[PDB]
C-alpha cells in the first residue's frame, strides 16, 4: 500500500495540482453568484411543469 | 535505510496532521453534501427520469435542429371525426443553398459529382432528370451501415452500397 | 457511511453515461449549432421569426396513445395540472406520419430494437400499438 | 498501537465497502472522459454565445410581458418523413470544419448560420430549388395517394 | 474546498429540486419531442 | 518484559493496519492509470470550463431549455396553451426569400 499510495503520488501530482487550478477558477464566479443559481434552481420546476 | 525512514516518517506525520486540522472539516462537509445531493438525484423517479432524459433528448435536439432554415430564419411550423380525409401539400420551397451546407465530419462530404439527400451519408447524382429517385448511381458514406432503406430508393442504391447497408465493408467512391 | 456511498452513486451516474455515450456526443454535437441557429433567428432583438407551413392536413397528426378529445381543457383556464405520463403516438410505425416519434427512439443499452421509453426498451414484453389512427374518431 | 487499531480497523472497513465501487467507476469513467476532452473547443464559445443570447431571447419574451412577439410569413414545408430512409440515429459527431468548435458571432454582417448536416436519418440540405411536394395529394380512407416518396426531392 | 463547500451547501439546499427536475423533464421530453417527429418542421394547433 | 505483556496488542495493530493497507492497495492499483488517463482527459475541458465559468449561470438561463427561456415561462404560456403574437409579415423581401 506505501508503495501504491507513493506512485500515484509521484504519477499524478502535476495533474492533480493544475485541476485544483482550474477547480478553483471554474469555482470562483459559482461562488459569487450563487444566489443566482439557488433562485433558478428553485424556479426550474415550475416553468418545467 | 532507517535514518531517512524515520526524517521521512516525522515529518509525514507532522504534515498529515496539519493537513488534517487545517481541511477535516470542510472535506467531511464536502463529501457528506454530495453524498445528499447524488442520493437524492437517484432515487428511483429521479432514476428513470433521467435515463429517459438521456434516451430521447438527442432525437429532440436533432430535431430542433432540423426544423431550421437558414434562407428564411428562425423555425418553420404548420398547423393543423379526428381529420379530413383528404390532404395537399402543394410545393417545397427552398431552404437552403449550395453555399450555405456545412457538414460536420469530412468524411461526409460528397465528391464531385454527387448531392446531398435528406438521409445523411447518402449521395446521389446531380442531373437534371434526378428529382424523385429516378438516376441511378448513389453512392453511400463510409460507416453509414444500419441503415433500413424503402424498395425505391434501395433501387436506385446500386447492389454494392445496398449490401453496405447491410453487410460490413463499405464501397469504394470512383 | 457517506463516502461509500458518494462513490458507488457516482459510480452508478458514470455507468449510466458510459452505456448512452453516443446521445451525450450527439447533444455535445448539436448545442453549438443550436447557439449559431438562435444567433441567426435574433437578428430582430424583440420580434424573433417563426414562419408558418403551407398545405393543409399534409401529415395527419395521431390521437393514439394521448389524451382522449373529452379531456381537453378551455383555454380560458390558467390554471395548472399534473402532467401525465407515458403519452406519445401509438401507431404500428406505419404512414409518413409521425416516422420519427418515440416508439422508433434506439435503444443504447440493447442493439436492435426502437421503443419510446428505456423502460420498455429494457423490457421483453412485445411492443404493440394502442391503435392505427383513423380519421373517423375513436383512436383509443 | 491501540490509535494504530483502530485507524487501521475504520479505514479497512471504509475501503472494503467502497473500493469496488471507486475501481468500476475510474474504470467506466475512461469513455466519457475522453469523449469531453474531444469536444473542449465547442465548450468556452458555446457558453459564451447563450449568455450572450439569453438576453435577446428574454427581451422577446417579455418586451411584452403576455405573449410571445415572433414574424410569422408563410413557406413551403418539406417532404413528410418517410418509414425505413428516415429511422432516427444516435450516430452524430464532430463539428463545424470537420472538428469541434464553433463560428464566429452571428452578426447583421454574415446573417445565414451555415447548416450542419450529422449523422442522423434526417436532413434538409438537397432543398436548394423549388419544387412540388412530391406526396402532393392524400387520402385518408383507403390510404392512396399521388406521387412517389422520395429521399432525392 | 471552501469554495467547493459552499457550492455543495447551496446544491445540498435544492437537491429535492434537482430531483423535481429530472422527474419531470423525464415525463414529458418523450410527449414534447413527439410534435417535431412528422417532417422538417412541428406542428401546432390554432384555436383562434 | 513490556514487549511480552503487550504482545497480543502489537499483533491487532500489525493486523489492523494490513487490513486496511490490504484494500487501499487493492483500490489504488485498480485505479492508478485509469485515475491518470481521466484526469489527462478532462484538464482541457476544466481549463475551457474555467474560461466560461463566468458565462455560466447566465448561460443556465438558456442552455438547457434553448428555444425558451426559463425566466418568462409562467408569464407567455398560461397553461394548456402558447400565447403568440402574430405578425404574418407581406412584405416584398420576406416573400422573396420565402
Amino acid at each position: 500500500a506505501a508503495g501504491s499510495l507513493a506512485d500515484l503520488l509521484s504519477d499524478n501530482r502535476p495533474l492533480l495540482k493544475d485541476t485544483i487550478g482550474y477547480l478553483d477558477v471554474i469555482q470562483a464566479p459559482l461562488v459569487e453568484q450563487k444566489q443566482e443559481v439557488s433562485d433558478i434552481l428553485v424556479q426550474m420546476p415550475q416553468a418545467l411543469k | 535505510e532507517l535514518a531517512n525512514a524515520l526524517q521521512d516518517l516525522n515529518r509525514v506525520l507532522k504534515t498529515t496532521r496539519e493537513f488534517l486540522d487545517r481541511n477535516g472539516g470542510v472535506l467531511t462537509h464536502d463529501i457528506d453534501n454530495l453524498e445528499q445531493v447524488t442520493t437524492a438525484i437517484l432515487q428511483p423517479e429521479p432514476r428513470d427520469g433521467l435515463e429517459t432524459g438521456l434516451h430521447a433528448y438527442p432525437n429532440l435536439a436533432a430535431n430542433v435542429l432540423n426544423i431550421n432554415s437558414p434562407n428564411q430564419g428562425g423555425i418553420i411550423g404548420l398547423p393543423v371525426f379526428n381529420y379530413l380525409p383528404f390532404g395537399m401539400n402543394l410545393a417545397s420551397t427552398a431552404m437552403t443553398l449550395p453555399k450555405q451546407i456545412a457538414y460536420s465530419e469530412k468524411r461526409l462530404q460528397p465528391p464531385p459529382g454527387y448531392k446531398d439527400t435528406t438521409v445523411p451519408g447518402i449521395w446521389s447524382r446531380d442531373t437534371l432528370f434526378s428529382h424523385g429517385n429516378h438516376e441511378p448511381g448513389w453512392i453511400v458514406a463510409p460507416g453509414m451501415q444500419g441503415v433500413q432503406v424503402q424498395p425505391a430508393t434501395a433501387n436506385m442504391l446500386t447492389p454494392e452500397s445496398l449490401a453496405e447497408l447491410l453487410g460490413g465493408p463499405d464501397i469504394v467512391p470512383p | 457511511e457517506s463516502l461509500p456511498q458518494t462513490l458507488a452513486n457516482l459510480e452508478i451516474v458514470i455507468d449510466m453515461l458510459k452505456r448512452y455515450n453516443k446521445n451525450v456526443e450527439q447533444v455535445l454535437v448539436a448545442l453549438p449549432q443550436g447557439a449559431a441557429v438562435a444567433q441567426t433567428g435574433t437578428i430582430f432583438a424583440p420580434e424573433g421569426l417563426l414562419h408558418f407551413g403551407l398545405g393543409i392536413n399534409a401529415p395527419p397528426p395521431c390521437l393514439t396513445g394521448f389524451l382522449p378529445a373529452s379531456q381537453w381543457r378551455s383555454p380560458a383556464d390558467t390554471r395548472t395540472e399534473p402532467l401525465p405520463s407515458g403519452l406519445y403516438c401509438k401507431i404500428p410505425k406505419d404512414a409518413p406520419n409521425a416516422v420519427r416519434g418515440a416508439r422508433n427512439y434506439p435503444c443504447a443499452d440493447v442493439p436492435g430494437k426502437r421503443a419510446a421509453t428505456p423502460r420498455e426498451c429494457r423490457s421483453d414484453e412485445p411492443y404493440q400499438p394502442l391503435g392505427t389512427n383513423p380519421w373517423y374518431g375513436d383512436p383509443d | 498501537l491501540v490509535a494504530a487499531v483502530g485507524f487501521g480497523n475504520t479505514g479497512g472497513d471504509i475501503f472494503e465497502r467502497g473500493g469496488p465501487y471507486l475501481v468500476r467507476g475510474a474504470q467506466d469513467l475512461l469513455p466519457t472522459s475522453a469523449l469531453l476532452d474531444e469536444y473542449s473547443p465547442a465548450l468556452f464559445c458555446t457558453i459564451r454565445n447563450y449568455h450572450d443570447a439569453a438576453p435577446k431571447l428574454a427581451g422577446a419574451l417579455g418586451g411584452n410581458g403576455y405573449s410571445l412577439l415572433t414574424n410569422s410569413l408563410v413557406v413551403g414545408v418539406g417532404n413528410p418523413y418517410v418509414y425505413p430512409d428516415n429511422l432516427p440515429r444516435v450516430n452524430a459527431k464532430g463539428g463545424p470544419e470537420g472538428r469541434p468548435g464553433c463560428w464566429q458571432p452571428i452578426t447583421r454582417d454574415l446573417w445565414p448560420f451555415p447548416y450542419l448536416v450529422m449523422d442522423t436519418g434526417a436532413s434538409i440540405a438537397p432543398y436548394n430549388h423549388f419544387e412540388l411536394g412530391q406526396p402532393m395529394f392524400a387520402e385518408y380512407v383507403w390510404g392512396r395517394q399521388v406521387g412517389e416518396n422520395t429521399i432525392n426531392p | 474546498l471552501e469554495q467547493l463547500r459552499t457550492v455543495s451547501d447551496v446544491l445540498n439546499e435544492r437537491k429535492q429540486d434537482l430531483a423535481d427536475i429530472l422527474t419531470v423533464a423525464g415525463k414529458f421530453i418523450t410527449s414534447l419531442a413527439e410534435a417535431l417527429a412528422s417532417g422538417p418542421y412541428f406542428k401546432v394547433m390554432l384555436v383562434n | 518484559q513490556h514487549f511480552a505483556e503487550t504482545r497480543d496488542l502489537f499483533a491487532d495493530a500489525v493486523t489492523a493496519l494490513g487490513r486496511l493497507s490490504a484494500a487501499a492497495d487493492e483500490t489504488l492499483s485498480g485505479s492508478n492509470a485509469n485515475l491518470h488517463t481521466n484526469l489527462q482527459n478532462l484538464q482541457r475541458p476544466l481549463k475551457q470550463l474555467g474560461r466560461a465559468a463566468p458565462y455560466l449561470v447566465g448561460a443556465l438561463k438558456l442552455i438547457l431549455t434553448v428555444p425558451f427561456n426559463i425566466d418568462n415561462i409562467p408569464k407567455a404560456i398560461r397553461g394548456d396553451y402558447i400565447n403568440v403574437s402574430l405578425k404574418l409579415d407581406l412584405t416584398l423581401s420576406s416573400v422573396d426569400n420565402a
